[PDB]
RNA sequence: GCAGUUGGACGUGGGUUAGUCGAUCCUAAGAGAUGGGGAAGCUCCGUUUCAAAGGCCUGAUUUUAUGCAGGCCACCAUCGAAAGGGAAUCCGGUUAAGAUUCCGGAACCUGGAUAUGGAUUCUUCACGGUAACGUAACUGAAUGUGGAGACGUCGGCGCGAGCCCUGGGAGGAGUUAUCUUUUCUUCUUAACAGCUUAUCACCCCGGAAUUGGUUUAUCCGGAGAUGGGGUCUUAUGGCUGGAAGAGGCCAGCACCUUUGCUGGCUCCGGUGCGCUUGUGACGGCCCGUGAAAAUCCACAGGAAGGAAUAGUUUUCAUGCCAGGUCGUACUGAUAACCGCAGCAGGUCUCCAAGGUGAACAGCCUCUAGUUGAUAGAAUAAUGUAGAUAAGGGAAGUCGGCAAAAUAGAUCCGUAACUUCGGGAUAAGGAUUGGCUCUAAGGGUCGGGUACGAUCAACUUAGAACUGGUACGGACAAGGGGAAUCUGACU
RNA sequence: GUGGAGGCUCGUAGCGGUUCUGACGUGCAAAUCGAUCGUCGAAUUUGGGUAUAGGGGCGAAAGACUAAUCGAACCAUCUAGU
């Protein structure tokens, strides 16, 4: 239900002691006619609110998916 | 250009009521719509709310009057009076 | 079809009008295009400075 | 009414209870002189108005 | 015969007043001490309409001396008031228009209105749009005041009884023809149900004395004593003359 | 073109009964009802609508921040900004010309 | 009211899931206890009254539970709306029958506990901005004030949403003797959250006549206009999250079967006196000026409480718990209600496609729903309902009853009388189709400090040509005039 | 020219109920059906709540209406009234 912007409040954010489950949804989009690239989506499940996060970037979304808790329960799809 | 030679706003009612009554309400309506100076601001802007209530847009005050016209003669008449006896008894 | 041969002109005559020029397109409707138009031409060519306020201010109230 | 109070509920549950034919071991008791049921009631036949 | 229409309209069931839309009682403000030693001042906030009333309401604020506190008086404008002036109200106030004077400190051809007729009544004598009471003069010795009302009576009065000076505004009102029974049925729609009038000559005899008959007509004569009974005054009630007013009322 | 149906038992055209036709991801035209709309808070001086405060239900300003409710001046979420000068004004004015009322008559009673 | 294998019949069972929808609560008109007073009395008045008419915050004590210590406050029952007011929910899916109630997912409110982070303080209870005002927060009792709740009707204008219309493209279906880059259809995106977005309004600078700005509608300006620059409400809209993972449209490969499984697309726009609806700013009307209370917030005030080797804050963020009772199926009517009944009657309301056309008129059609009402065979009289009739044209009849005639729109032309407003569509006449053209009426961009390009409207007028002189071609749709009696009119 | 007033007007929905003295008149119906008509932004229409109860109410007044009942309702009793 909110959206993030900042990948260190992620990280804090996947390890709060309420947050059990966290999905990465992976998505085919267009920047234009040229080129289709690969989004990443990290939904994150808290008690109160879903917080998602974007990220164009495969290479980033690959070390993000590394950098994750192994307690935390990760959904692929 | 001119669109009635005596009715004016009475052309509403038509034929109906009688010349004589709509003559008697062209003169009233005539003054209970109509723009009036403010005294206080000294626009052009008093207008009637309801009976007896006048407003100006500028300024937003409000004065008690007539029903169809801010001052009545007689108030006139009597604003003058109380200020003849006011001046009086101090002087 | 109907319709593009209204766009033509066509079905339009008098044979085939059943309500009044009004009820088919109001008075009120055509001046406030028109006045619309006067307007925002004159307001254009105020700020183009091809016409100065006093000549606008005539004009508008002409118009 | 849907929108209805609950004595009012009560009150058609007793008769969906009671919208009932007689039992049939009832016909076959020593002394017996009830054939049918003649409180039987329907909702087209006659109204409660409860 | 059957019950008449005055004689139903004192059970009040559908003859009584409508009140919906009334902003309160004019009343004027109780006389604690400040009214009668000095002077007390408030402010007029708003002039709003009352509906079933033709002169317009003035809410005057005035501030409690004993508690910490604004209690807020409904006035009857009187013509010439406005909005953000300053009303003085007592026995050391002065002789302008809106102040609740005591009428004994008035001159005399002063024109007050919402004339007490016995001091804490808060609130009689010339209440209504255009409505206005002449002082004539005094009798300080048997502390009186001597009054003409609008309708020409010639009243005694407590010169402690209070009134506010000036002219009931809404003047001028019964000046313009209403020209349509839809005028009359929305001014009487917001005070009580007494219009339309059936004419009594027009019922049948069990409805009203003047009913009946081959054509429409009293028969007797419509001048009632004022010793009969309800049921019977329906007419002139006690008239001591009849007809069109020739000359001057000698009064 | 699909037709909708009013989503509670009123079936009246009320004003807390005002519906908006919303296009759902079903793809089918529904009926959503909408709360009434909110009036804006109002100067207790002049009546108009003073700036800077949300507009809301009244029970919904129990759910917002005292940011949301107020501005930074004194009768903030109340007064108009003019109003609270006209009042500022007029009390240094007032009390300044009751010190010269004061002063006036303790000359009168000096010289008398 | 024929039939019946069918059924709102008969028999046997199943079926109505809520913190967010209502009730519950508030007050409305009003009903109605108490106190008191009447009345032989059943009972009547009256509803804040001629009454000794109550409970609210904080603690102090630490035999101990809660009195006394304090202070505060004075409405004075209660009932009264499933359309008024009102804390809070949406999508998708699911059943034989339930769903804003179930499943999944995603939210919100109230009430209560509460810890951490953040903010604040050694200038104790924050900073910035000239200001309008802004921010993640950033003490605040009694008492007081103010606002919201909370409000007519009509008219036009503006904006939005859904719908209608429509172009391109990606898919499916239909027609295809011939023509048709063709006809139909899918291409959707909730509540909620974040960033941004506005008419009105306000601030600063500045100082206006040669008066300017400006609405469709004429009001505003030395009580400070135009202008330049800003602040604000966030109705509403845009982007993102929700959310494509859903739903929709398709293709391919599988099977006694539970039956699926795998792949793709789900895109980019436009238009308007359009329809409906909401909303905004205005204007008009009134001797009519168009509810109240519960409830919530703010302000004024400054009681009281509080920091430095450590405190205070829980209107900021996050986190924990709980959310009762009742209703919820279905019909809502030419068969579920009332009319003795499965009666052509009556009975409150929401949504509302295309064409013709002024038009939710009439006529036709799509979605959806019905195809019910005892039937068959014949076509005498008399009927009911619909119609047509040569010549005449009210001679009929109490009486032109009934029916006919007229009828839309454009142009022309319009009398007596008149309260000068009307009469008036007075009367009375002409035209109207189809086709091919012509003319006029617009928006957006462009120019050192006259025009060109581009995009899109249905409105009007006119000319040729054409026809068995037909053309408001069906539907739709005034007969008129001269006078009297009478009631002014609605 | 603008503007868009009106217990104005043509005319739908609706409210009413003129004329056919039409249909029906052991009816579809203890008041309907059809056509023709009045009116259709207001003294309009209308739901729900509330008040008024029988010599009483309510009545823009017809002695109208007050549950198919009105120049005094309905129910029971006096009453097997005379
Ligand atoms: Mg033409
Ligand atoms: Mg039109
Ligand atoms: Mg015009
Ligand atoms: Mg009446
Ligand atoms: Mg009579
Ligand atoms: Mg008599
Ligand atoms: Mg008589
Ligand atoms: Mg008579
Ligand atoms: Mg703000
Ligand atoms: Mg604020
Ligand atoms: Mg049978
Ligand atoms: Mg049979
Ligand atoms: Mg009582
Ligand atoms: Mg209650
Ligand atoms: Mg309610
Ligand atoms: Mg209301
Ligand atoms: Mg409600
Ligand atoms: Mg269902
Ligand atoms: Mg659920
Ligand atoms: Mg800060
Ligand atoms: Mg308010
Ligand atoms: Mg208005
Ligand atoms: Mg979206
Ligand atoms: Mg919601
Ligand atoms: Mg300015
Ligand atoms: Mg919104
Ligand atoms: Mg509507
Ligand atoms: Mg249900
Ligand atoms: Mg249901
Ligand atoms: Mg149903
Ligand atoms: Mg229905
Ligand atoms: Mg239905
Ligand atoms: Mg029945
Ligand atoms: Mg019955
Ligand atoms: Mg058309
Ligand atoms: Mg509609
Ligand atoms: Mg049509
Ligand atoms: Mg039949
Ligand atoms: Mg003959
Ligand atoms: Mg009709
Ligand atoms: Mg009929
Ligand atoms: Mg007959
Ligand atoms: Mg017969
Ligand atoms: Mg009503
Ligand atoms: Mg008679
Ligand atoms: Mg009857
Ligand atoms: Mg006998
Ligand atoms: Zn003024
Ligand atoms: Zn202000």
């Amino acid at each position: 239900a909110r959206e993030i912007t900042d990948i260190k409040q992620f990280l804090e954010l996947t390890r709060r002691a309420d947050v059990k489950t966290a999905t990465v949804k992976i998505n085919k989009k267009l920047n234009k006619a040229g080129k289709p690239f690969r989004q990443t989506k990290f939904k994150v499940r808290g008690s109160s609110s879903l917080y998602t996060l974007v990220i164009n970037d495969a290479g980033k979304a690959k070390k993000l998916i590394q950098s994750l808790p192994p307690t935390l329960k990760v959904n692929r799809l | 250009a001119k669109r009635t030679k005596k009715v004016g706003i009475t052309g509403k009612y038509g034929v109906r009521y009688g010349s004589s009554l709509r003559r008697q309400v062209k003169k009233l309506e005539i003054q209970q719509h109509a723009r009036y100076d403010c005294s206080f601001c000294g626009k052009k802007t008093v207008k009637r709310g309801a009976a007896g209530i006048w407003t100006c847009s500028c300024c937003k005050k409000t004065v008690a009057g007539g029903a169809y016209t801010v001052s009545t003669a007689a108030a006139a008449t009597v604003r003058s009076t109380i200020r003849r006896l006011r001046e009086m008894v101090e002087a | 079809a109907h319709a593009q041969s209204k766009r033509e002109g066509r079905h339009s005559g008098y044979g085939k009008r059943k309500g009044t020029r009004e009820a088919r397109l109001p008075s009120q409707v055509v001046w406030i295009r028109r006045l619309r138009v006067l307007r925002r031409l004159l307001a254009k060519y105020r700020d183009a400075g091809k016409i100065d306020k006093h000549l606008y201010h005539v004009l508008y109230k002409e118009s | 009414a849907a929108q209805k109070s609950f004595r009012i509920k009560q009150k058609m549950a007793k008769a969906k209870k009671q919208n009932r034919p007689l039992p049939q071991w009832i016909r076959l008791r020593t002394n017996n002189t009830i054939r049918y049921n003649a409180k039987r009631r329907n909702w087209r036949r006659t109204k409660m108005n409860i | 015969g059957r019950v008449i229409r005055n004689q139903r309209k004192g059970a009040g069931s559908i003859f009584t007043s409508h009140t919906r839309l009334r902003q309160g009682a004019a009343k004027l403000r109780t006389l604690d001490y400040a009214e009668r030693h000095g002077y007390i001042r408030g402010i007029v906030k708003q002039i709003v309409h009352d509906s079933g009333r033709g002169a317009p309401l003035a809410k005057v604020v005035f501030r409690d001396p004993y508690k910490y506190r604004l209690r807020e008086e409904i006035f009857i404008a009187n013509e010439g008031v406005h909005t953000g002036q300053f009303i003085y109200a007592g026995k050391k106030a002065s002789l302008n228009v809106g102040n609740v004077l005591p009428l004994g400190s008035v001159p005399e051809g002063t024109i007050v209105s919402n004339v007490e007729e016995k001091p804490g009544d808060r609130g009689a004598l010339a209440r209504a749009s255009g409505n206005y009471v002449i002082i004539i003069g005094h009798n300080p010795d048997e502390n009186k005041t001597r009054v003409r009302l609008p309708s020409g009576a010639k009243k005694v009065i407590s010169s402690d009884a209070r009134g506010v000076i000036g002219v009931i505004a809404g003047g001028g009102r019964v000046d313009k023809p209403l020209l349509k029974a839809g005028r009359a049925f929305h001014k009487y729609r917001l005070k009580r149900n007494s219009w339309p009038k059936t004419r009594g000559v027009a019922m049948n005899p069990v409805d009203h004395p003047h009913g009946g008959g081959n054509h429409q007509h009293i028969g007797k004569a419509s001048t009632i004593s004022r010793g009969a009974v309800s049921g019977q005054k329906a007419g002139l009630i006690a008239a001591r003359r009849t007809g069109l007013l020739r000359g001057s009322q000698k009064t | 073109a699909q037709r909708v149906t009013f989503r509670r038992r009123n079936p009246y055209n009320t004003r807390s009964n005002k519906i908006k036709v919303v296009k759902t991801p079903g793809g089918i035209l529904r009926a959503q009802h909408v709360k009434k709309l909110a009036t804006r808070p109002k100067c207790g001086d002049c009546g108009s609508a003073l700036q800077g405060i949300s507009t809301l239900r009244p029970r919904q300003y129990a759910t917002v921040s005292k940011t949301h409710k107020t501005v930074s001046r004194a009768y903030g979420g109340s007064r108009c900004a003019n109003c609270v000068k006209e009042r500022i004004i007029r009390a240094f004015l007032i009390e300044e010309q009751k010190i010269v009322k004061k002063v006036v008559k303790e000359q009168t009673e000096a010289a008398k």
